[PDB]
């Protein structure tokens, strides 16, 4: 069982967003749907639910006002609308199919409310100085983007072992992120190691070959 | 004064809903707390352990409430529709002594459901004032199954 | 309306050990549900109806309890069981989650592997200069980095990011990034990263000269 929510959203304070939740099979009007909100450091907060056979939505106390649940049964999709956006709406929103519990969950939808501009990252290679022994650590620095997310891979994904990618840190309205990779010295610089970075929000798609100094 | 007292919303918690018996086993549980109007999922209705006219579902509002009506609904299970056609209502204020609901002198027999998905409303006239509500199925189609809502106010 | 209270908030255990974590309702519920969430992922259904394993869930998990007291047990914890665990009830309005029990894995203390990287040329061609230092695969999580330039320490311009516990080897990593101007950076020759960790009274340090290497 799968539920596929739509993608990340950057919205201006005071505007409206509509997040969707599509279901794989059609046992769809057979189970209720729930919305759950997760704020960065907090756990999970129930927003409420909607009856998929009748369309009746029900809201939790903390969400009576600027929230609306809704459906499109033909295309097996539930919706979550938020009106008049504020900073506190910034979070991940999950949907969940109730089946003697919240038995299936969607992958989540990040919402960011901010008047800040979309900014593309710069991608810098991190070559070691000079290398030393039988293994060498390389790197990649992704600097000055907004909003989240970026994806970073090494050699398109083929090099995944030995890898440390670090969560984005925010200052001042700009994110910075980095990733390290450890390989054998007989492999680099002889073989090629490329840092792959994408930032859909600014349609940015860069590849930086790590090159010896 | 015809508000949903919380069967559908669960303002009436699970533990406020009980019954003489319920149908259950390895695969399914049709417990009293399943008797909530428009509930979905599997085993989405109350069902007695066995089918007869001496069974009842009970709601304990914990408060005294003015009940102005009940809404009942059946369920469809494995392509078969089960529902209650006729029922009685009784009430108490101590959960041991039970007062039948009469009308025009005679014991009132409410006309409930004719299918498994359509909800049917029945007024309580005069408005009943009670803590404990009971519903007693008396006739039915294929099997006893019940989803319900109590309508009232403070 | 029933509130859920989970203890402990954080707890710690070595691979192979047993853990029990508790969840107390403010009033009787019918069943208790449990969920696991790893960082960056959706929550996942563990236990249906107080003690039934949800689909796909390994048998070292089990739940119990009734009335107002329930508990989850992992009989022989593994490294990938590092997560936050939530209990949840739907016995009355509103649907509620507990605030989560965070399970951290104890492992052999590990000192950080440190690596330093000079500003890239491409970054320099733009008036910024970032020096990046990776502190990888250490335990326990509490660590300190300080930057120094030709002997003298330096506090701001510094940006740090910690990883969550590795679900394979149970270590933590940290990236530190000291940002500058191309002008400021080119004034000095030696740059140094200082890792202080409870594995040693003497810090792990790495360095480079913009001369030679
Ligand atoms: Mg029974």
């Amino acid at each position: 069982i799968q539920l596929v929510q739509s993608g990340p959203e950057l919205k201006k304070p005071g505007k409206t967003v509509k997040i969707s939740c599509k279901a794989s099979d059609y046992t769809f009007t057979d189970y209720s749907l729930h919305w759950v909100k997760q704020a960065p450091g907090k756990g999970l907060k129930w927003m409420g639910w909607i009856n998929t056979e009748t369309g009746d939505p029900a809201y939790a106390d903390d969400f009576k006002g600027r929230f609306a649940f809704s459906l499109e049964t033909s295309v097996r999709t539930a919706y979550l609308q938020i009106n008049n956006l504020k900073n506190e709406d910034t979070a991940i929103y999950f949907c969940a199919r109730e089946d003697d519990g919240l038995a299936s969950w969607g992958q989540g939808t990040t919402l960011t409310v901010s008047s800040a501009k979309t900014t593309a990252p710069s991608v810098y290679p991190l070559a070691p100085v000079c290398t030393t022994g039988s293994s060498v650590t390389l790197g990649c620095l992704v600097k000055g983007y907004f909003p989240e997310p970026v994806t970073l891979t090494w050699n398109s994904g083929s090099l995944s072992s030995g890898v440390h990618t670090f969560p984005a840190v925010l200052q001042s309205d700009l994110y910075t992120l980095s990733s390290s990779v450890t390989v054998t010295s007989s492999t680099w610089p002889s073989q090629s190691i490329t840092c792959n970075v994408a930032h859909p929000a600014s349609s940015t798609k860069v590849d930086k070959k790590i090159e010896p100094r | 004064c015809s508000m949903p007292l919380g069967m559908e919303s669960k303002a009436i918690s699970d533990a406020q809903i009980t019954a003489s018996s319920y149908f259950t086993n390895m695969f399914a549980t049709w417990s009293p707390s399943k008797a909530r109007l428009h509930l979905q999922g599997r085993s989405n209705a109350w069902r007695p352990q066995v089918n007869n006219p001496k069974e009842w579902l009970q709601v304990d509002f914990q408060k005294t409430m003015k009940v102005t009506g009940v809404t009942t609904q059946g369920v469809k299970s494995l392509l078969t529709s089960m529902y209650v056609k006729e029922f009685l209502i009784s009430s108490s204020q101590d959960g041991h002594q039970w007062t039948l609901f009469f009308q025009n002198g005679k014991v009132k027999v409410f006309q409930g459901n004719q299918d498994s998905f359509t909800p049917v409303v029945n007024s309580l006239d005069p408005p009943l004032l009670t803590r404990y509500l009971r519903i007693h199925p008396q006739s039915w189609v294929h099997q006893i199954a019940l989803r319900m809502e109590v309508l009232g106010c403070e | 309306q029933i509130v859920l209270t989970q203890s402990p908030a954080i707890m710690s255990a070595s691979p192979g050990e047993k853990v029990t974590m508790t969840c107390s309702a403010s009033s009787t519920v019918s069943y208790m549900y449990w969920y696991q969430q790893k960082p960056g992922s959706s929550p996942r259904f563990l236990i249906s109806d107080t003690s039934n394993l949800a689909s796909g869930v390994p048998v070292r998990f089990s739940g119990s309890g009734s009335g107002t007291s329930y508990s989850l047990t992992i009989s022989r914890i593994e490294a990938e069981d590092a997560a936050t665990y939530y209990c949840q009830h739907w016995s009355s309005y509103p649907l509620t989650f507990g605030g989560g029990t965070k399970l951290e894995l104890k492992r052999a203390d590990a000192a950080p592997t440190v690596s330093i990287f000079p500003p890239s040329s491409e970054q320099l061609t733009s008036g910024g200069a970032s020096v990046v230092c990776f502190l990888n695969n250490f335990y326990p999580k509490d660590i300190n980095v300080k930057w120094k330039i030709d002997g003298s320490e330096r506090q701001n311009g510094v940006l740090n990011s910690w990883t969550d516990q590795d679900s394979k080897d149970s270590t933590y990593s940290m990236s530190s990034t000291l940002t500058l101007t191309k002008d400021e950076y080119e004034r000095h020759n030696s740059y140094t990263c200082e890792a202080t960790h409870s594995t040693s009274t003497s810090p792990i340090v790495k360095s480079f000269n913009r001369n030679e290497c």
